[PDB]
DNA sequence: GGCTTTCGTCAACCCTTTGCTTATCTTCCCT
């Protein structure tokens, strides 16, 4: 009676953004952009470490690669295209029964709250990781079909409603709960200060030589498209003892903290979907969360 | 007096890598020796060598294991565990760029040869790959040794196949003088009795297990004899080059 | 104990083989055993339906123990009996089978002959045990059976890490000269 | 009577497709060809797998091959051609009597129907999985016997008529019902934007340093050629409650999905294969499947 | 009397992480 989910069902990933590139413009010659360059400084410091106390009068000598803005210019530029995609609910690998039962059980999904929550992520600016620290002030430019859309102050904690975020989203969500496709042309205009240090995606790198290794195309001091994607989808604020917004993951999952936010307490979301699959009525919020992981993607099955 | 046609640039795509048991990787002599006699079949031209290089080649898959190919549920009986992933039988696929050279005797126009072995080579098949582009084939004749270099350098740039023999074994030799095997011919087990589930009922059939001879891959213009680079069916059910070992 | 095990062996289908088509296609079961190859060193591969055989205290079926210290050349040349030599020869069989297998033609002299490649058992075994031992690193590894290899052959029933074949890649062509 | 199939009845390919090189071209300058690399990144994410709630609260690190389109290129090209070839009833390891009994049963296929859902999965973009998605507008120019067609808005799903894809199956069935072979050398032109992530082949093999590995070509992204094979053959709308083309299977079997649509209702193709040889009088568009099987070729061990 | 479907049967690893080669070039001479 009970309909178990397919052993390779996966879905594949609906927002799609691209590498986000850093240049370096002013609050008034937004036209002068300069690619941000990344370059590698050899600094000394202390040990530290929070065991062997004996080495800590050693010095310490790591090779990082730094990018910064550069002293003319005082505004870094963040450069995306977010490709919302539709079909979400159609699984590429898994597409029969617990696919399909998923989406009858998930048509009257808000799709307006989700591509709000999605839109907002990238208005406010939170696709800007730690550079929105220090920053004056955050425009961001949208520009979704030839259409310029201005954000100027977005609280990121909350999402507080407005009418250029939810203009966006009314078709972003159309796209969503539908077919088809839209792109949204992304410039982050922060006000950082003349020759403030801007920070890209770090390489994961195995071999060392270098401690910290900033992501690069063609040596422009870029972001992962997977920051990108984790800070749109941060939207989840149906957790229990929901405080922050977190990255939509099956578990609601985040690695800096160590924990699982729905992992153990049967909101994770296999948990979920076994429910809405098996005639189990889910919650909006819930039906929210798993169209979220939907969009999101990833592999739910084994 | 020796007349070639020389197909450069052969990019050909989803080779069957799987060479024998033990070998995986560039297609052996006895393939393109295979080709020879398909084109001697099929044209009528009648092949006595093939001189093969490889321009580009790379297995698909990593640098330890093959990609495998997701297999199709194409037999006959097993309905209803056809919605399940069809049971993989090791055959490693590959891509290829050759220059392949042919020994021809002709009497006729060379234009005619080249069109001949292009309507071959468009409905051929190389090592089991579709062939994906080739250059437009040259004929080139070798009256005298100079003569035979400069078509041995008209396949330039090619890694071709020169033959440096078998001394104890395959596995020994391979990791000392540090060469590659590959399948020169085949060795006859049995006789086989059953006619019915085969290509033809009347030609003689033999179960085989591949002989091998050691080979090493030099760039053409560097062999110094252009005939331990022709591969040719030799008589011991295997083939051979006509310059024997190259040492 | 050996007799023990080659009458383990022969209760079920049996076969003592130097060359199959197995390795090709595990749907193919024809099974040979050449006997002029056979030598000092020569590894010798079994089949059984879905490789089934009892252990011995040590834990070891009878493709281990007939496979190290020449133990089938030394029940090959009876130095422990000749009836021991003909219940090994009771299990030396050729059996064939030519569907999924490859057949091609090779030319003979003013005709040809549709040869049916089968892989040498000998070749995969001791290849891979020497090539893990001469560290020969230029090399493929594939497990042959898929998921559970003991429905192919013995060998793939034990061998569960793959066997190595000879990396044939030839040397590239740079592009940019 | 009861004319019983051979035991180990073949058939060669008679659609052969060769690699999809992709290349990186602007929509103004689509002569500016650039091979996509295959590139190599290392991920970082939250490990989250049907069964892992005690370890969602870790990380997980995994090396993937990715293929991204250059920043200053907005197109994605893919170049293959497709030769198709004839003599498609000519068995190679099947006899002389079930074989030409079942070409003799099969000239009243209608090839024209065969050929225009071939030449409409290569014209369509079916050929282009992912990648399809997300684009802005797709042209495809297929180039045949010095003579060029160029096809703005197919849409993929169903086979609407028009007359280019008409013309080029018109000596594409003059090639399946006759003799010779025909090549068709496609252009795909892809407007996925810039910086858009493009999506080669991916491969099936052991690999313990890339997790995903993608098919690349002497580094350049390619897609393999038996995947665009299976492209041009999904033509097969005629199975039982057929909603949407799938591939031709002997048993109509989608594995990627876990369905098998013409496996046990007597409509695969060794019964039909069976009913066409034996006297049965076989339906039009049963007719065309077990053609269309012949065109894919394979052997049938039974 | 086969014959075709589905369920039961039988297993168990020690792995290693780039080169293979390495490109087709002017002396005499007289017109």
């Amino acid at each position: 009676t009970k309909l178990k989910a397919p052993a390779v069902l996966a879905y594949s990933r609906k927002i799609n953004p691209t590498n986000a590139l850093m240049f370096a413009v002013n609050w008034s010659d937004r036209d002068n952009t300069t690619a941000v360059m990344v370059g590698t400084k050899t600094v000394a410091g202390t040990q530290s470490v929070r065991g062997n106390p004996n080495d800590a009068d050693k010095g310490n000598i790591q090779t990082v690669n730094f990018a910064n803005l550069p002293h003319n210019k005082n505004t870094l530029l963040v450069k995306y295209n977010v490709k919302f995609v539709g079909d979400v609910f159609k699984a590429e690998l898994g597409g029969g029964e617990y696919s399909n039962t998923l989406q009858t059980a998930l048509e009257n999904t808000d799709f307006g709250t989700l591509a709000y929550r999605y839109v907002y992520n990238i208005a406010a600016g939170r696709t800007l990781w730690r550079n929105r620290v220090g920053a004056e002030s955050i425009e961001t430019v949208i520009t979704v079909n030839d259409q310029t859309f201005t954000f100027s102050d977005l609280l990121v904690n909350e999402f507080d409603e407005d009418v250029d975020v939810a203009e966006i989203a009314d078709m972003v969500a159309g796209v969503l709960s539908g077919e088809g496709f839209v792109t949204l042309k992304v410039e982050h205009y922060m006000l950082l200060g003349e020759g403030s240090e801007v920070f890209p995606s770090q390489e994961f790198v195995e071999n060392s030589k270098l401690s910290k290794q900033l992501f690069d195309l063609n040596g422009q001091a870029a972001m992962h498209d997977q920051k990108i994607g984790n800070a749109i989808r941060t939207i989840d604020t149906w957790y229990e003892d929901a405080t922050t917004p977190i990255a939509v993951e099956p578990y609601g999952s985040v690695v800096r903290n160590g924990v699982a936010y729905r992992a153990g307490n049967k909101t994770d979301l296999f948990t979920l979907m076994d429910g809405a699959v098996n005639g189990k009525s889910l919650t909006e919020e819930d039906q929210m969360f798993v169209t979220a992981n939907l969009i999101r993607g990833g592999v739910f099955g084994g | 007096m020796r007349k070639f046609i020389i197909v450069k640039n052969v990019k050909v795509d989803g080779i069957n890598a799987k060479s024998s048991d033990i070998t995986v990787g560039m297609p052996p002599a006895t393939t393109f020796c295979g080709l020879g006699e398909t084109m001697s079949i099929k044209t009528g031209i009648v092949v006595k060598a093939v001189s093969y290089g490889s321009v580009k080649f790379e297995v698909r898959g990593s640098r330890f294991n093959t990609s495998v190919t997701k297999f199709a549920w194409q037999d006959r009986g097993n309905g209803g565990k056809a919605n399940n992933n069809s049971p993989i039988q090791p055959k490693p696929l590959a891509d290829g760029v050759f220059t392949l050279c042919f020994e021809v005797e002709w009497e006729d126009c060379a234009e005619v040869l080249v069109d001949k072995v292009t309507n071959f080579i468009n409905t051929a098949r190389i090592a089991g790959g579709t062939i994906a582009s080739f250059n437009k084939p040259f004929v080139k004749v070798a009256k005298d040794a100079e003569e035979l270099a400069s078509v041995k350098n008209a396949m330039m740039p090619c890694y071709v196949v020169v033959d440096c023999g078998v001394e104890v074994n395959i596995f020994e030799d391979a990791v000392n003088r540090k060469l590659q095997p590959m399948v020169n011919g085949y060795k006859k087990l049995e006789k086989i009795v059953d006619n019915k589930h085969m290509r033809d009922k009347f030609t003689p059939a033999y179960l085989a297990t591949p002989t091998y001879t050691m080979i090493g891959y030099k760039m053409v213009s560097n062999v110094d004899n252009f005939d331990q680079a022709l591969w040719q069916y030799g008589e011991n059910t295997k083939v051979k080059t006509i310059g024997g070992i190259y040492n | 104990m050996i007799k023990e095990m080659i009458e383990d062996f022969i209760s079920k289908g049996g076969l003592i083989f130097t060359h199959s088509g197995r390795y090709t296609n595990t749907n193919n079961s024809c099974f040979i055993f050449n006997k002029n190859d056979i030598g000092v060193d020569t590894k010798v591969d079994m089949y059984t339906p879905k490789s089934a055989g009892i252990k011995n205290e040590e834990g070891e079926n009878l493709w281990q123990v007939l496979n190290k210290a020449n133990m089938f050349y030394r029940i090959y040349s009876g130095e422990l009996g000749e009836e021991l030599q003909y219940l090994l020869k009771s299990c030396c069989t050729a059996k064939e089978d030519v569907t999924t297998l490859p057949q091609i033609y090779f030319k003979n002299g003013e005709g040809y002959d549709i040869l049916v490649p089968i892989g040498n058992a000998h070749n995969l075994i001791s290849g891979t045990e020497y090539l893990w031992e001469h560290k020969y690193y230029n090399t493929f590894t594939q497990k042959l059976g898929g998921s559970n290899p003991q429905n192919c052959t013995h060998a793939c029933n034990k061998m569960r890490g793959g066997f190595k074949q000879f990396n044939c890649t030839p040397p590239q062509v740079e592009d940019n000269y």
